[PDB]
DNA sequence: GGATGTATATATCTGACACGTGCCTGGAGACTAGGGAGTAATCCCCTTGGCGGTTAAAACGCGGGGGACAGCGCGTACGTG
DNA sequence: CACGTACGCGCTGTCCCCCGCGTTTTAACCGCCAAGGGGATTACTCCCTAGTCTCCAGGCACGTGTCAGATATATACATCC
């Protein structure tokens, strides 16, 4: 059974931030756990701006309203940084 | 006589009087009263008891008489107590 | 040689709270999470990974408990718990409310 | 090597070492002669004033100055105990030890001394206890080994010889350094056998290395000079030349033979053999149970003296001491330490604590005794066991084939790694003639490989062992119990219980369980009382209750009467201590001297109970067993019948249950009775322990040192009474003996009228 | 002459990496409809700066006394072995 | 379970700061312009973009063989008693 989950990202995100440092299992499922109740939190709050605005679709913009009303201060306005550059990427690709 | 039942009652019990000192002195508490334990183990039956109805309403949703790990989840997360580290 | 009273609690506290162990034991637990689960229904299976997310679950909310427990101990001038700042925090909390 | 990716936000530095040190602590922190065992006391302090006085109560200040007592210290090698008082004693470590012992000791002796509620039974058991603490503290004094010497300088003493020494109940922690000149002048044999053990030649390192070299064995009709012991039986020569002919050609093998034909001497005098003859002294490694182990040792002792035969139990500092003071012959060395003993006795959880320590280490040759215990392949002990660098393995058993052919495959492979292939099982309702020629096959495959000698075959004095099977009707209370159970009726099934806790998880053991006593179940006892035996309690309708609440105790209660009329001795094995507990307080209220046995009675107090029912003098009639309990090492010669009440699944347990009774030895006729409950699930038990029999009487028993007609026997369903007077086919027939006594006639009128005499008796003296 | 510390060579563990393979899920390309952007009109609500008049609430001062806090005793309940 | 001592609690003093009351100020509140922009609807038009469908290919997961670093012995040279 192919059971879906965030591992290898997850691990090449940290071999980019440490590249001698492992990981255990249950700090894996931690992290995975993590991944999953913010990608939870932040899209329920965009389906909510979605529907407080009369609106059908869910774009950038809700994303980062959910951004900036779930996650606090500085970490949200980084956060923000990091997501709108790479939108202009993908623009410029896609 | 050796008449005994054989369901036992006195499990709150089983929660012994040193583990709730380790559970203090990982709470930082430096002295313990002696009317602290009975006060202890009403608030772990208390607690429980919530969780365990809705992980038995979570398992009796999915017409199943086994509670899994992720009933317990749901069931801790409903009421703001989330957990990680089984959700997968 | 004897110790003074405290010092060894003291050491309790830097012990206790570097480790990440579970100060509670399996057997136990397990029985207390049966007898609890069986006046809700009979006929109740249990995985080892439900009563050990119980068993974790129970040791954070206790031992938050225990912490907010010490500071109403500490606000009312005293360095002994009492069940009066138990009830205080819960009520804080809303949990008596 | 360097991060590739960073964080822009600005957060402070923060030391994650949560590693803390107790040093600034140290201002209320720290910055061998007390009072260990006491063993016994005098009631003459000093003098004999007179015996005036002797009535009343003594306190503990009274005991103060009264008694002396003796006194073993700290580090002490209990020689120098000594007779002390407690003015002679002044403030040491230790002394509210004294406190506790004085205490507890003098105020119950003096209690069941002094009261007038005292039986003849109860002060005879705690004088032999008594008495058995007494002599087995008395133990400690015998030196059992010596393990080193030394020269140790005293205080002004110039040189003292210091030798090791070990007693005989205690471990290597308790080892102490003595003088010499006692030592010599107590047991010179320990210490003549500790000289013959300094200049050994049968070290590991004086070995002979064989690679393809092993010598063809000449079959000896006579014992050797190297085994000392008393005289090897024909029967043991035998095993001995099989176990040295498979030892020849380099092959493994298990020792077969039932219990009670001394397979551990046999395999004493192959490991002597293999010490001796063919120069193999290496390191040996023999795994056994603890319970059977002294067994082993006196063995040891007596039939191979000159041997290097170690002993390994004990905590973390007694298996340091024996790692660091006997296995090297150079211990001090940094280097590759050699060996210095030659056979090691362990247990299976040392093995499963210290195998990083054991593993290290050429075997030259290997015992595992009681190889059942190795019947699982994924039970730890067989990756524990099968890792061992071990060159010749041996495993001792009884029953090889236990309940599947998978059994025999895992012992295989832990013999023959990839020699023998054995996957496919035995379909019984099949019929085919490949499934024979397979079956013939596993026959010849292991003809030289497995050695087995029934008890019937040598010492031609067995009396013969007869089992009967008892098929009862249910009672009616039974009878509803099972259809609550099997048609689940939870509102039934609670009723007037006040909990309603009744769980139907493991519906076959409900089954069992509602097919042995209805009592079993919670808050079912008050159901019967209240509306048959009409809820008075008076200690008479309680026993009529326990006799027709099943279906077995009438049948059991009958037995025990034609037993108890007759002159013979009577056990009874259960799966379940709950049905002990309800057959021992049937026999209590009964009037009848019964013993039991379970899982948790402790082993010293087994050991009373054996010896109490095995005494001449014993009015004892009924001895209780849990059916998986004890091992083989239980004693029970003056038993003469056997009464199983439930059947196992392993028919193997069964038959080492009612082995207790039927060893080498035995005066008298055995006769079984087997309780089997009528169309309930225990006949599907019955169905899977015969099919199990069957296995075994085809594959092993068959294959010692028609296969069609026992293939049809064993496919086929199967479903002066009680007489005590008397291949396959026979003992599986189905005996339906139901003779329903009455409810009203499961009282006894002339016991009626003693049971009213005794609850008129004790309303009259109260208590 | 026996016993002891250091130095290079070979077998074994152990996580990581190259290769193989399935398969299924994500991506490429085309089409379409509808959701959302944009425009205009209408009308109500909010913004910033002023005014006048009422008046009840806010600010200020002062006496005093009730309560917070410090010190001392004690005995018992909890720490410690 | 025994001992012992530290701390929770009760009592008393003391002083200080908050409360109650009277008097004076002052801004909240209500009612007013004065124009102008923001925003909620109603209706309409247009067009871009995301859903849907088909097809395909490589990313992910699993399994397995190897491989370089870490660990544990095997034997030889230097050295103490």
């Amino acid at each position: 059974t192919r059971k879906e989950s965030y591992a290898i990202y997850v691990y090449k995100v940290l071999k980019q931030v440490h590249p001698d440092t492992g990981i255990s299992c249950k700090a894996m499922s931690i992290m995975n756990s993590f991944v999953n109740d913010v990608f939870e939190r932040i899209a329920g709050e965009a389906s909510r701006l979605a529907h407080y605005n009369k609106r059908s679709t869910i774009t950038s913009r809700e994303i980062q309203t959910a951004v900036r009303l779930l996650l606090p201060g500085e970490l949200a306005k980084h956060a923000v940084s990091e997501g709108t550059k790479a939108v202009t990427k993908y623009t410029s690709a896609k | 006589a050796k008449r005994h039942r054989k369901v036992l009652r006195d499990n709150i019990q089983g929660i012994t009087k040193p583990a709730i000192r380790r559970l203090a002195r990982r709470g930082g508490v430096k002295r313990i009263s002696g009317l602290i334990y009975e006060e202890t183990r009403g608030v772990l039956k208390v607690f429980l008891e919530n969780v365990i109805r809705d992980a038995v309403t979570y398992t009796e949703h999915a017409k199943r008489k086994t509670v899994t790990a992720m009933d317990v989840v749901y069931a801790l997360k409903r009421q703001g107590r989330t957990l990680y580290g089984f959700g997968g | 040689h004897r110790y003074r009273p405290g010092t060894v609690a003291l050491r309790e506290i830097r012990r206790y709270q570097k480790s990440t162990e579970l100060l509670i034991r399996k057997l136990p637990f397990q029985r207390l999470v049966r007898e609890i689960a069986q006046d809700f229904k009979t006929d109740l299976r249990f995985q080892s990974s439900a009563v050990m997310a119980l068993q974790e679950a129970s040791e954070a909310y206790l031992v938050a408990l225990f912490e907010d427990t010490n500071l109403c101990a500490i606000h009312a001038k005293r360095v002994t718990i009492m069940p009066k700042d138990i009830q205080l925090a819960r009520r804080i909390r809303g949990e008596r409310a | 090597k360097i991060p590739t990716r960073f964080s822009n936000r600005q957060n402070k530095t923060v030391n994650y070492n949560i590693d803390y040190s107790d040093d600034d602590l140290l201002e209320s922190e720290d910055d061998f002669h007390g009072i260990d065992i006491v063993i016994n006391h005098r009631l003459k302090t000093s003098l004999e004033e007179g015996k005036v006085l002797e009535k009343t109560v003594p306190d503990l200040n009274n005991c103060k100055e009264n008694y002396e007592f003796l006194i073993k210290w700290t580090d002490e090698s209990h020689l120098h105990n000594t007779w002390e008082t407690y003015e002679s004693i002044g403030q040491v470590r230790g002394l509210k030890r004294l406190d506790n012992y004085c205490k507890q000791f003098i105020i119950e002796d003096q209690q069941v001394r002094l009261d007038p509620y005292v039986t003849a039974e109860d002060i005879e058991i705690m004088d032999m206890e008594r008495e058995r603490r007494l002599d087995e503290f008395e133990e400690f004094h015998v030196p059992e080994r010596i393990i080193d010497s030394q020269r140790a300088s005293l205080e002004d003493g110039t040189s003292q010889l210091q030798y090791l020494v070990k007693w005989r109940r205690l471990n290597y922690d308790e080892a102490t350094w003595e003088n010499a000149t006692d030592i010599v002048k107590l047991a010179p044999e320990q210490v003549k056998h500790f000289q013959n053990r300094e200049n050994s030649k049968i070290l590991p390192q004086y070995s002979s290395n064989y690679t393809s070299q092993r010598p063809r064995f000449e079959k000896l009709s006579v014992q050797p000079p190297f085994i000392k012991g008393g005289e090897l039986r024909d029967f043991q020569l035998t095993g001995i030349n099989w176990m040295a002919f498979l030892w020849s050609k380099g092959d493994n093998g298990i020792l077969a033979d039932e219990m009670g034909l001394g397979k551990t001497v046999q395999t004493v005098a192959f490991i002597s053999w293999l010490i001796f003859a063919r120069r193999q002294n290496g390191p040996h490694i023999i795994v056994v149970p603890l319970s059977t182990m002294p067994a082993w040792l006196d063995t040891f002792e007596k039939w191979a003296p000159d041997l290097n035969c170690i002993c390994y139990m004990g905590n973390q500092k007694s298996r340091d001491t024996i790692r660091e003071y006997e296995f090297y012959t150079n211990p001090r060395a940094k280097g590759k330490k050699t060996m210095k003993f030659n056979v090691l006795l362990t247990t299976y959880e040392y093995i499963l604590k210290d195998r990083a320590e054991l593993g290290s280490i050429k075997w030259q040759f290997m015992a595992v005794d009681e190889a059942h215990r190795l019947k699982n392949a994924e039970s730890s002990l067989y990756e524990s066991l099968n890792s061992f660098k071990v060159a010749n393995r041996m495993l001792i058993t009884g029953t090889p084939l236990q309940n599947n052919i998978k059994e025999l495959a895992a012992l295989v492979n832990f013999l023959m790694p990839g020699r023998f292939t054995i996957d496919q099982e035995i379909d019984f309702e099949n019929q085919d003639e490949e499934q024979e020629e397979y079956i013939h096959d596993l026959h010849r495959r292991i003809q030289p490989f497995i050695l087995r000698r029934l008890k019937k075959d040598v010492e031609k004095s067995l009396p013969s062992k007869t089992e009967r099977i008892l098929r009862v009707e249910l009672s009616d209370v039974q009878t509803e119990y099972y259809k609550n159970i099997l048609t689940k009726n939870y509102s039934a099934l609670t009723a007037g219980a006040k909990g309603g806790h009744f769980s139907l998880l493991n519906i076959m053991n409900e089954l069992k369980k509602a097919s042995n006593h209805p009592y079993l179940f919670d808050n079912a006892e008050e159901r019967v009382l209240q509306k048959f035996g009409d809820g008075k309690m008076t200690r008479e309708n309680v026993l009529r209750g326990l006799i027709m609440s099943s279906g077995k105790m009438v049948l059991l209660d009958q037995l025990l009467t034609r037993l108890k009329k007759d002159g013979h001795r009577v056990l009874i094995f259960s799966q379940m201590v709950r049905m002990l507990d309800i057959l021992g307080d049937y026999l209590s209220i009964k009037g009848i001297n019964f013993q039991r046995l379970d899982g948790t009675v402790p082993s010293a107090q087994r050991r009373i109970s054996i010896d109490h029912f095995n005494s001449p003098d014993s009015n004892d009639f009924v001895f209780l067993l849990s059916t998986r309990a004890g091992g083989l090492g239980i004693n029970l010669m003056t038993a003469d019948t056997v009464v199983i009440f439930d059947s196992d699944w392993n028919p193997q347990a069964d038959l080492q249950a009612m082995a207790r009774a039927h060893r080498i030895g035995q005066k008298n006729h055995v006769m079984v009775y087997r309780l089997v409950s009528k169309d309930t699930v225990e006949e599907e038990v019955l169905e899977r322990a015969r099919k199990k029999m069957i296995l075994e009487y085809a594959i092993i028993s068959l294959g010692v040192t028609e296969l069609s007609a026992i293939l049809k026997f064993g496919a086929g369903n199967m479903f002066d009474v009680l007489n005590h007077a008397e291949e396959f086919l026979k003992q599986f027939e189905v005996t339906d003996y139901k003779a329903d006594i009455d409810w009203d006639d499961i009282i006894p009128e002339e016991e009626l009228k003693k049971l009213q005499d005794e609850e008129q008796k004790r309303k009259d003296e109260e208590y």
